[PDB]
């Protein structure tokens, strides 16, 4: 799925 | 305006109320113009794809391609200001903690930079996240100077669900936009006759995302 970045 | 104020007095109430929020002159000319240059540099240097296959027929020498994209993390060389935009979007969302619906945003996608080349292509009506993949909020930053939709087209038309009318948003320079990514906001990009740039970032809701692979 879409890569997720922690902000 | 300070992000927290922009968030608390504008973003939060607009979103919970309409599900769509527009912020003009988000970063100012100097910063907005630099983002434009970095984006245009990526384009001129070939970082973008060739464009979505719109018309795929028989003699592919005349295939028509539309929107071109490239994923930006923000730490790439020559993308510093883009990286700065992403941090600015993050601060606003961060300040909206626990106020955008009952969502709890724990992360986002990389920035998707799009370039509608200006060959009359647009984007069909769609829902960004129709199957609960976790994306709850869509954030788009436009960088098109003196954009005149009357001659260049490229209007973003959103069809709010509990409504008969639709909202037309022009991809204006230094404009920042927010809208629920789900079924509440089906939208479309009308055909663009001039090069049109936009930078998109989707924010994830921790719970929807966490169960995304088992629901
Ligand atoms: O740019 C705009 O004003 C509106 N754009 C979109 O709604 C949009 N949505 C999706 Cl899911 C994609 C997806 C891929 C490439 C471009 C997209 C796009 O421009
Ligand atoms: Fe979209």
């Amino acid at each position: 799925m879409d890569d997720d970045f922690q902000l | 305006l300070p992000a927290l104020k922009l968030a608390l007095e504008y973003i939060v109430p607009c979103m919970n109320k309409h599900g769509i929020c527009v912020v003009d002159d988000f970063l100012g000319k100097e910063t907005g113009q630099q983002i434009g240059d970095e984006v245009r540099a990526l384009h001129d240097t070939g970082k973008f794809t060739d464009g979505q296959l719109v018309s795929q027929k028989s003699d592919s020498s005349k295939d028509i391609r539309g929107d071109k994209i490239t994923w930006i993390e923000g730490k790439e060389p020559g993308c510093e200001t883009i990286g700065l935009l992403m941090s600015s979007m993050d601060d606003l969302i961060r300040h909206c903690n626990g106020k955008l619906g009952s969502y709890k945003i724990n992360g986002r996608t990389k920035a998707m930079v799009a370039c509608y080349p200006g060959n009359g292509t647009g984007y069909v009506r769609h829902v960004d996240n129709p199957n609960g993949d976790g994306r709850c909020v869509t954030c788009i930053y436009y960088l098109n100077k003196d954009w005149d939709a009357k001659v260049s087209g490229g209007i973003l038309r959103i069809f709010p669900e509990g409504k008969a009318q639709f909202a037309d948003i022009e991809p204006k320079f230094d404009r920042l936009l927010f809208f629920w990514s789900d079924r509440r906001n089906p939208h479309e990009v009308q055909p663009a006759y001039a090069t049109r740039y936009a930078i998109t970032v989707w924010y994830f809701d921790a719970d929807e995302r966490a169960r995304a692979k088992v629901k």
